[PDB]
């Protein structure tokens, strides 16, 4: 199974 | 923010520290110190005077998440801005950093624009 990697944009949604 | 604002850049490798220190300089912030891991970082923060923390995740002795958590639980540093700059990008970790109170999160490799952008949004809050 592959990892769940988030893009900078998806990351921005909850952290930036 | 005030150009004398004191920063602490934490990473176990100088590359990230140099990049960040130079971008900070480009924005006008020269009062910047460095640390090599969470413990090393806590020793400097305890000395006082810091106003902003930017740090890596994967570091020996005490990683970035643990550093963030101790800072957030410390009565003398609980509101210290902590911006994560790290290669770590797995979802469970992003969510963990967010739940622990990270002020922001930038994924390595990052452009000058991304860092200035993230930094500026945190700065705006510091003013209200
Ligand atoms: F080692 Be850091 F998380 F890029
Ligand atoms: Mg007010």
């Amino acid at each position: 199974m592959g990892d769940s990697i988030l893009s900078q944009a998806e990351i921005d949604a909850l952290l930036n | 923010a005030d150009k004398e604002l004191k920063f602490l850049v934490v990473d176990d490798f100088s590359t990230m520290r140099r990049i960040v220190r130079n971008l900070l300089k480009e924005l006008g912030f020269n009062n910047v110190e460095e640390a090599e891991d969470g413990v090393d970082a806590l020793n400097k923060l305890q000395a006082g005077g810091y106003g902003f923390v930017i740090s890596d995740w994967n570091m020996p002795n005490m990683d970035g998440l643990e550093l963030l958590k101790t800072i957030r639980a410390d009565g003398a540093m609980s509101a210290l801005p902590v911006l994560m700059v790290t290669a770590e990008a797995k979802k469970e970790n992003i969510i963990a950093a967010a739940q622990a109170g990270a002020s922001g999160y930038v994924v390595k490799p990052f452009t000058a624009a991304t860092l200035e952008e993230k930094l500026n949004k945190i700065f705006e809050k510091l003013g209200m």
